[PDB]
């Protein structure tokens, strides 16, 4: 099966993003490298949408740091929690 | 903080606009001087709003929001329905002499080691009651200022009177916790509940009857059946006593008897019944049944026996 | 109804514009100045679309607070913005 | 995880046919980093789901 | 026995158009300090009015520079011009002497 919208959605976002980047610090030759790397760019669209992949559910690449943060947080709390009952 | 400004603001609101100066000021939280410059005379909803900033440009913490609904609780007390507790000790143990520090800091560890986060306050009330407001929660949640429990411990007696909101959940902590913080050894939850709080502490202390005896018309209508009459009365006075009837509202009977009356006879299983009671002064319904023709002279025991029994709910086997 | 809270206007008045107010306000801040026969009619119209500006702000204010009498901190608040957006 | 060898091997045709020593440079650099981003949200997200169920198991266990 | 000032007479006039606008009742004390609002945009307005007309070289003020502001306002856009403006806020009569229309014989008052 392909994978989910969302997959393409944040791909194609971040390369816009690391070309603009890679762009910032060139200072020559700029049709050329531009049109060549939309060409790549374009034809990795392609070749990632027409891959297959075993079904699968993925939270957005953005706010999984954040998550994860208040995951360790949590753990922390319940483990020590959990410790204290079990001494009493 | 903004959930305390949200919690007092909803507590105000709910405040009935004529008594919402004593209340104020038996909170006292806010400086006396403070109170006149509010005028009362203009809408409830400008006069919240400027007692929100009042309030707000002081500190305010959580423990005098809770003070304040412990406040309001205790002059409305018919907002909830009551349920009565009773605790019970060993031969032996000799009579101890009650500490108020110390019952407080027993049923704060007791609560804080159980759970991880909970908030309980302590209003010493006078003629001899505590008020409690609890609000509940665990080691992953922070405690639900929307539903608390309220509980009137009576000190150096069995009895403490608990409100039914959210303690089904939680309910044998908070028996632990009594009966840790008074040394009891036991305790069990009388079959009891009303709206009254006021009456049933009178049916549970039985002290509704404090009468002691000390030393110290148109001749042409004749009335037939009068001997019958004056017997009716005679026994409904002599049933239902002549004090004033403490104030109930519901009673509940559940019936697992069988059916005796060519039909039916064969069956040998109970007829399952369940009925209730409802009316604004129960007791007094009652008693007025007989004269007026619609029960016999002596009604059954089952309805003449709640206060005596401090009884409410009933079941009944053959 | 109390002399503290006003009703909204079922009924506008008249919409008569005062010229005369407007001729002599504008007359005294800059005296030097003279002003074309027509130009208080316009001056007359900015005023009705900045005061309409204040009336949509401080009912949103009002609302959002769970107010339903429009509070002077409602309309202080709205006067903030809008009279930075109608200066340009 | 399956599916990171397709794009590795993408890599290699795109390099065979470019020349251009700064373009080749720059393939080289956002590839790595493409390949950065892709380890870092991968490995975040296994581990935050798991660490999901090990709290919820967890407060199983302290109830 | 009346006495008003006349500079509240002026302002009574948008005071009530701003509780029509409003629909919602409001509070007396919001009433006043409205009209502390108005005396500053009025204020502020004859302040930028210097500005425009002092930049083209003429002390007088003109329509153009009304409309200059009103665009730099965000009121006056590309698709919404002056005209349009007058005809859905004003009276009749006040339309007459604003906008121009021709009628009888190509006669066209005011001359545009």
């Amino acid at each position: 099966q392909p994978l989910s919208k969302s997959t393409r959605d944040h791909l194609q976002t971040m390369m816009e993003s690391v070309i603009m980047t890679i762009l910032s610090n060139s200072i020559k030759e700029k049709e050329e490298i531009q049109y060549h790397l939309n060409f790549l760019k374009k034809r990795l669209l392609q070749q990632c949408e027409t891959l297959k992949v075993p079904p699968k559910k993925m939270e957005d690449l953005t706010n999984v740091s954040s998550l994860l943060n208040m995951e360790r947080a949590r753990d922390k709390a319940n483990e020590e929690g959990l410790a204290l009952l079990q001494e009493e | 903080d903004e959930t305390v400004a949200e919690f007092i603001k909803r507590t105000i609101l709910k405040i009935p606009m004529n008594e919402l100066t004593t209340i104020l000021k038996a909170w006292d939280f806010l400086s006396e001087n403070q109170l006149q410059t509010v005028n009362f005379r203009q809408r409830k909803e400008s006069v919240v709003q400027h007692l929100i900033h009042l309030c707000e440009e002081k500190r305010a913490s959580i423990s005098d929001a809770a003070l304040l609904d412990i406040i309001y609780m205790q002059f409305h007390q018919h907002q909830k329905v009551w349920e009565v507790f009773q605790m019970s000790k060993g031969p032996g143990e000799d009579v101890d002499l009650f500490d108020m520090k110390q019952f407080k800091n027993s049923f704060k560890k007791i609560l804080q080691r159980a759970l991880k986060n909970v908030t309980v306050s302590f209003r010493e009330t006078e003629e001899n009651a505590v008020w409690i407001r609890i609000a509940w929660g665990t080691q992953y949640t922070k405690p639900n200022q929307y539903k608390p429990t309220y509980v009137v411990y009576y000190s150096q007696t069995p009895y403490a009177f608990t409100s039914s909101s959210m303690l089904r959940r939680n309910t044998p902590l908070l028996g632990q916790a009594l009966t840790i913080a008074s040394k009891h050894h036991q305790i069990v939850k009388m079959d009891l509940r009303s709206r009254y709080l006021d009456s049933l502490k009178a049916i549970v202390f039985k002290q509704y009857n404090q009468t002691f005896e000390t030393h110290n018309m148109d001749s042409r209508i004749i009335h037939e059946n009068i001997v019958e009459k004056e017997r009716v009365q005679r026994i409904t006075q002599e049933t239902f006593g002549d004090y004033p009837q403490p104030q109930l509202e519901f009673a509940q009977y559940k019936l697992e008897t069988k059916f005796k009356s060519s039909i039916l006879a064969e069956r040998e299983e109970p007829l399952r019944c369940l009925i209730k009671f409802s009316s604004p002064h129960l007791l007094e319904a009652l008693k007025s049944l007989a004269p007026a023709g619609i029960a016999d002279a002596p009604l059954s025991p089952l309805l003449t026996c709640i206060p005596n029994k401090r009884m409410n709910y009933f079941k009944i086997r053959d | 109804m109390a002399l503290s809270t006003i009703v909204s206007q079922r009924k506008q008045i008249k919409r008569k514009a005062p010229r005369g107010f407007l001729k002599r306000v504008f007359k005294r801040k800059k005296p030097q100045l003279r002003l074309e026969k027509s130009g208080d009619l316009l001056v007359h119209l900015n005023c009705l679309l900045f005061v309409h500006r204040l009336a949509e702000e401080s009912r949103t204010n009002a609302c959002a607070s769970k107010c339903r009498v429009i509070n002077k901190e409602h309309v202080l608040a709205a006067a903030k913005v809008i009279l930075k957006k109608s200066r340009g | 995880n399956i599916v990171l060898p397709e794009f590795e091997k993408t890599h290699l045709e795109h390099q065979q046919r470019i020349e251009s020593k700064v373009c080749k440079a720059a393939i080289a650099t956002f590839y790595v980093n493409v390949k950065e981003q892709f380890i870092k949200m991968l490995k975040e997200s296994q581990m935050l789901t798991n660490l999901k169920r090990k709290n919820a198991k967890m407060i199983s266990d302290i109830e | 026995r009346p006495r008003q000032d006349p500079h509240k007479a002026g302002l009574s006039h948008y005071v009530k158009l701003f509780s029509f606008y409003a629909k919602m009742p409001m509070e007396r004390k919001a009433l006043e300090m409205v009209e502390k609002c108005l005396d500053k945009y009025f204020q502020h307005l004859c302040d930028d009015l210097e500005v425009f007309a002092a930049h083209a070289g003429r002390k007088t003020v003109k329509p153009e520079d009304l409309e200059l502001l009103m665009r730099r306002q965000g009121l006056v856009t590309d698709q919404v011009s002056l005209h349009v403006l007058v005809e859905r806020h004003l009276p009749l009569e006040y339309r007459q002497l604003l906008i121009p229309c021709a009628y009888s014989g190509n006669s066209v008052f005011p001359a545009q």
